[PDB]
């Protein structure tokens, strides 16, 4: 079952930054190859970050974006 | 940052036991990944040995399913290759690697690798001799050591252009020997380290 | 066990040209329409690095000049244009069935112009003679192609079985090789002969060059 959980995805870190992109599609913490995207950001989101724990891993809320 | 790092003994005598550690950094081994052991023989053929899952389930290469265990220390965030006994044929470079479970399972993460030699030969430090002389060539001969490897540099890493350090060769005496050379216009000292014997030798090559 | 057959075992390619490596599996690697076949690049002294996963997907960070294709039991890695960085080993690997298996690998070598070796000979250190044996070293520096012949001559007596060679990997800058041959003799047999010669046969030489010395200055 898909679960809402306010804590960071394994292997990742969230930086609150104005420099971040705007809210967009909810992305999974791992790529299609299985590589962790280590550094994430958000503009005005509060920690701990919104995440979805799904059958294939950890997804981040719409506000949380990859850093580069 | 996700990092995998091997560590081990380097030299093990035949019929003895082998245990190698892979320490995982920046990710908990109780999530997501299958944690694998791959070895590369001389001649570069790669053989997949087995894995242990994030759940603690293990699967082994049937070629090894009489001597192999793959354990884990969840508190230290490590997993291990346990071989009950080794032969000379187990000489290889041993890699730890991981793939994510909900993927096509490519090995996205690898460790730097660790060299394992299995031989009845005893550890011995090397003797370093000079290779003394338009363009001129000098070098250092690192002879009669065991096991591999050695590391050579020139003038404490300053001299780096024109340097050629050759692959060691196994002499009939069961000990290794290699040479390291550098070309130069007509002070030069080689730095040679054989850590299995704690030997660090400086040797200055200037011609007679 | 799924057997992976790679071809060719080695391949020489000049810069900018296309290099294509092939992998063939003893049985089908498809599952649910996905090709469980991956490609890796390994440089010397380094672990394999993931290039292509699922037989056609270029991993993040991998340059666009790499590409993969195939399905079923036949797959191909393509590099175009080949650059200097791309000199390495290349492995295919299936993850369709356990145990996981790799191809034998394909060594990628670079083509360049003929470079003749600079040949040097070194007499044994008498520090090494105080030890009781003697090693005469011959150096072949910065040549191409790799094919090179070393033969030792003791007072023009041809040697055999008492020498050992060693070649470096293709240099990253000038794509040349280098070779070291070591003639190991007893200090007794060393002090019994006069002129030690090294005879090098290479494509960049009009005829085999010999570098020599006599014991003493």
């Amino acid at each position: 079952e898909l679960e809402i959980r306010f804590e960071e995805c394994p292997g990742t870190k969230v930086h609150v930054e104005e420099t971040c992109g705007t809210r967009g599609p909810s992305l999974r913490s791992t790529t299609a190859s299985g590589r962790v995207i280590e550094e994430w950001c958000c503009r005005e989101c509060t920690m701990p970050p919104l995440s979805f724990r799904a059958k294939d891993g950890c997804w981040y809320g719409m506000e949380i974006r990859p850093r580069k | 940052e996700v990092k995998l790092q091997e560590s081990g003994p380097g030299l093990v005598r035949p019929s003895q036991s082998l245990s190698l550690t892979c320490s995982v950094t920046g990710y908990s081994i109780t999530s997501g990944y299958y944690w694998n052991w791959i070895r590369q023989f001389p001649g570069n053929k790669l053989e997949w040995m087995g894995y242990i899952s994030y759940d603690g389930r293990s699967n082994y290469n049937p070629s090894l399913k009489n001597r192999i265990s793959i354990t884990r220390d969840t508190s230290k965030n490590q997993f291990f290759l346990k071989l009950n006994f080794v032969t000379t044929e187990d000489t290889a470079t041993y890699y730890c690697a991981s793939f994510y479970y909900y993927t096509s399972r490519p090995l996205v993460y690898w460790g730097q690798g660790t060299l394992l030699t299995v031989s009845s030969a005893s550890t011995k430090g090397p003797s370093v001799f000079p290779l003394a002389p338009g363009t001129a060539a000098l070098g250092c001969l690192v002879k009669d050591y065991f096991p591999e490897p050695v590391t050579v540099s020139w003038n404490s890493g300053a001299l780096t252009s024109g340097v050629h350090t050759f692959p060691a060769v196994l002499q009939s005496s069961g000990l290794y020997s290699l040479s390291s050379v550098v070309t130069v216009p007509s002070t030069y000292i080689c730095n040679v380290n054989h850590k299995p014997s704690n030997t660090k030798v400086d040797k200055k090559v200037e011609p007679k | 066990e799924i057997v992976l057959t790679q071809s060719p075992a080695s391949l020489a390619v000049s810069l900018g040209q296309r290099a294509t490596i092939s992998c063939r599996a003893s049985e089908s690697v498809e599952y649910s329409g996905t090709s469980l076949m991956h490609w890796y690049q390994q440089k010397p002294g380094q672990p394999p690095k993931l290039l292509i996963y699922a037989a056609s997907n270029v991993e993040s960070g991998v340059p666009a000049r790499f590409s993969g294709s195939g399905s079923g039991t036949d797959f191909s890695l393509n590099i175009h244009p080949v650059e200097e960085d791309d000199i390495a080993m290349y492995f295919c690997q299936q993850s369709r069935k356990v145990p996981y298996t790799f191809g034998g690998g394909t060594k990628l070598e670079l083509k360049r112009t003929v470079a003749a070796p600079s040949v040097f000979i070194f007499p044994p250190s008498d520090e090494q003679l105080k030890s009781g044996t003697a090693s005469v070293v011959c150096l072949l520096n910065n040549f191409y192609p790799r094919e090179a012949k070393v033969q030792w001559k003791v007072d023009n007596a041809l040697q055999s079985g008492n020498s050992q060679e060693s070649v470096t990997e293709q240099d990253s800058k000038d794509s040349t090789y280098s070779l070291s041959s070591t003639l190991t003799l007893s200090k007794a047999d060393y002090e019994k002969h006069k002129v030690y010669a090294c005879e090098v046969t290479h494509q960049g030489l009009s005829s085999p060059v010999t570098k020599s010395f006599n014991r003493g200055e």
